[PDB]
C-alpha cells in the first residue's frame, strides 16, 4: 500500500459467552508496516 | 662511524615502526568494535 510493505493477520480470541458457560470466539484484525530503518510498528 | 650507524639503524626502526602504526589506523578488529556498539544503541526504535 502506496510503495511500502505491510502485513494483515486475523486473530481470534477465546471468550466465555454465558447462557452454565459457553466457548465463543472473537476475531481482530491487525496492520502493522515496516520503517525506514527496517523495524516494524 | 660504526656507532652513528646503530643508531641511524635504531632509529629507522622507530621510523618504520610508528610510520606503520599511523599510517595503518583502525584495525580490522577495532572497527567490529565500534560497529557492535553502534548496532547495540539502533535498537531503541524496535524495543519501544
Amino acid at each position: 500500500y502506496k510503495s511500502r510493505l505491510y502485513l494483515l493477520w486475523l486473530e481470534q480470541k477465546e471468550i466465555t459467552k454465558q447462557t452454565q458457560t459457553e466457548t465463543d470466539y472473537r476475531y481482530e484484525l491487525k496492520l502493522a508496516h515496516i520503517r525506514y530503518d527496517g523495524t516494524w510498528n | 662511524k660504526t656507532v652513528l650507524e646503530k643508531s641511524k639503524a635504531g632509529a629507522q626502526s622507530r621510523f618504520d615502526s610508528y610510520g606503520k602504526l599511523y599510517d595503518e589506523n583502525i584495525n580490522a578488529g577495532e572497527n567490529q568494535a565500534m560497529t557492535l556498539r553502534a548496532s547495540a544503541a539502533g535498537l531503541t526504535t524496535a524495543v519501544q
